């Protein structure tokens, strides 16, 4: 339905790949880039991605995570 | 046999211990990149992974893409 972009902060200090690899890896997601200055957060847009259910697979697998952003942007 | 990659990997930079990753791209989509303080926006074609600036010109040759 409607586009999504969420922005996800992760602890990766190999650990930006995993983290980048599992979120390319979800449901819906259309790309995944990396941002910030420390290269520490992760932008996500595309469809029908399930927020919830990716924040907890990160701090399952990878670290902390948390969310910065949704907008159905 | 594996299932065709789904995404086009991008980096800034040919050699694994120095490239810089930058993006994940759905085959079949069109997306933004931001590197060295400009934007390219790509379209990831297929599982051949050619960088492909969405305007039909030539992208920087410090631009690569792989197949995931």
């Amino acid at each position: 339905g409607l586009k999504q972009k969420i922005v996800i902060k992760v602890a990766m200090e190999n650990c930006r790949s995993k983290a980048m690899a599992l979120v390319a890896s979800t449901g819906g997601v259309d790309s995944v880039a990396l941002v910030g200055d420390l290269r520490d957060k992760i932008e996500v847009v595309g469809y029908g991605i399930d927020p919830i259910k990716l924040i907890s697979a990160l701090r399952k697998k990878v670290g902390d995570a948390e969310l910065l952003q949704v907008s159905q942007a | 046999g594996p299932a065709p990659a789904r995404f086009c990997v991008y980096y800034d930079g040919h050699l694994p211990a120095t490239r810089v990753l930058l993006m994940y791209v759905r085959i079949g989509t069109t997306a933004t990149i931001t590197a060295r303080g400009h934007e390219f926006e790509v379209e990831a074609k297929d599982q051949n992974c050619k960088v492909i600036l969405t305007n039909g010109k030539q992208a920087p040759d410090w631009l690569a893409a792989e197949p995931y």
